[PDB]
């Protein structure tokens, strides 16, 4: 159907936009993982200085 | 004079012994426990159950 055709096209476009946000969330995940590792290391050094 | 001095010395000697040697009974309590880290390894659960 023509309207179902437009709807499916719009939904697939919405899927692709969700995939663009999937990319952005992947970038957030990776950078925050770097942050997690850096925090582990910095906390270790801070506790050592405490000792 | 020596007798009076030694009286006070001996009197304080036992007090010092009790105050100090008894510290050696335990001094490890300063040592803290593990306080381990996770390193993004303890992320193995979903939002299925929360009450328990």
């Amino acid at each position: 159907l023509k309207d179902a055709q437009e709807k499916l096209e719009l939904a697939e476009k919405k899927a692709t936009d969700a995939e663009a946000d999937v990319a952005s969330l992947n970038r957030r995940i990776q950078l925050v993982e770097e942050e997690l590792d850096r925090a582990q290391e910095r906390l270790a050094t801070a506790l050592q200085k405490l000792e | 004079l020596g007798t009076r001095a030694k009286e006070s010395l001996d009197l304080r000697a036992h007090l010092k012994q009790v105050k100090k040697e008894d510290i050696e009974k335990e001094n490890r309590e300063v040592g803290d426990w593990r306080k381990n880290i996770d390193a993004l390894s303890g992320m193995e659960g979903r939002k299925k159950k929360f009450e328990g």
